[PDB]
Order: structure tokens, then sequence, then C-alpha cells
């Protein structure tokens, strides 16, 4: 079939650097984009950015200052790294496949709660 | 980059009711708008992409219109299995922004 899957630290201590894996598998890592959207609870969906099958990436100007997306060609997975995380970043992270101007396949994100 | 302005933020409708939520991108996003139905708890699901098209599997009770700048999304008869938030997000260009989200709620 076709699937992605956030995994990772459910809780992060503020000032730190949060990070998640998105393990895809059912499509190719190069002819497909992996988009990353988060959504602080009660608040709606927001577009973090997106990494391409070539490693290049497009950030969302609020998070450019601290987000970072990688890809592990060798393991069907993509990495997202937020930094100097604060309570304003506690939310559910989603990785999804953008295929033809649509994000057809989403993981069922993993919640991350920052706090001391 | 196109900001998206979707509304209303929250509508109450009894079942059977028709429902239409609209997104108006700030700058023609050229039909490159997709609608998502998100039910409390799960990840967003793709109902419609490219304004007009229903993602395979999506029933014919949802539809979307618009061109250039002002697009729309519509549920023809609200069924209980449709009570959820819906967000649109253009793709005309990065950053792929999202609507504020419409909260569809059974009128109590």
């Amino acid at each position: 079939q076709v699937q992605l899957q956030e995994s990772g630290p459910g809780l992060v201590r503020p000032s730190q650097t949060l990070s998640l894996t998105c393990t895809v598998s059912g499509f190719s890592l190069t002819g497909y984009g992996v988009n990353w959207v988060r959504q602080p609870p009660g608040r709606g969906l927001e577009w973090i950015g997106m990494i391409w099958g070539d490693g290049n990436t497009d950030y969302n100007s609020a998070l450019k200052s601290r987000v970072t997306m990688l890809k592990d060609t060798s393991k069907n997975q993509f990495s997202l790294r937020l930094s100097s995380v604060t309570a304003a970043d506690t939310a559910v992270y989603y990785c999804a496949r953008e295929r033809d101007y649509r994000l057809d396949y989403w993981g069922q994100g993993s919640l991350v709660t920052v706090s001391s | 980059d196109i900001q998206m302005t979707q509304s209303p933020s929250s509508l109450s409708a009894s079942v059977g009711d028709r429902v239409t939520i609209t997104c108006r991108a700030s700058g023609n996003i050229h039909n490159y708008l997709a609608w998502y139905q998100q039910k409390p708890g799960k990840a967003p699901k793709l109902l419609i992409y490219y304004t007009t098209t229903l993602a395979d599997g999506v029933p014919s009770r949802f539809s979307g219109s618009g061109s250039g700048t002002d697009y729309t999304f519509t549920i023809s008869s609200l069924q209980p299995e449709d009570i959820a938030t819906y967000y649109c997000q253009h793709f005309w260009s990065t950053p792929r922004t999202f609507g504020q989200g419409t909260k569809v709620e059974i009128k109590r």
C-alpha cells in the first residue's frame, strides 16, 4: 500500500530541539515531496514546509528561522527538526505526501508537548 | 505568498441541510485549491483537489467551485458522518497555506 508515519519524542523540554521521523514506504523518495504540517491543539492546521526528493526544501517564514528538514534516502524516512522549542510549539505533527498539488497521504501525526 | 481566508469559522446545521464554505485566496491560485475534512482526532482526509475534483472514494455529496480568487466547498445534505472541520489549501505556489477551518456542527 502507501503510507507515512510520524514517530518520535512525545515530550520535549523547552529551549531544546524537537525532532521527528516520517517513515514513508509505498512510493519513491525522489519523485515525491513530503510536506510537513502541524496544528497546535484547538488551533487549526499550519504549513511548516516541505522537502523534495532532492533534499531541497521550502520553509514557512515563521519557522525558517529554526525548522530543518532532512531525508534519509537509505531508509524511507524524512526528518523534521524544530529548535529552541517553547510551549508555543506543543502540537500534533503530520508528514504527508504531496502528489500533484494535493497531499494525498498523511500520517496520523504524533503529538509533541514541550514543557519543563 | 497567498494568504487564505476561509469562512465561516464555525457553522451549525441540522442533518439533511445543504452547506457551503468558501475560501478566498489573496491572489489567483489558479484552481489549485484542495479541501480537507478533518474529524476530531484523526488526520485530515482529502475530499477535493483542484477545486472541482473529488479524491477517489469521496462520495458525490461534496463539491467545490470557484475560479481565480474565490472558491467554494459544499456538502449537499449534512449527514452525521460529516460533522467535522474542513480546511482548504492552495498549491498555486509555496507556501502552501491553509484556511482558518470551518467547524461544521449539528445545530443543538
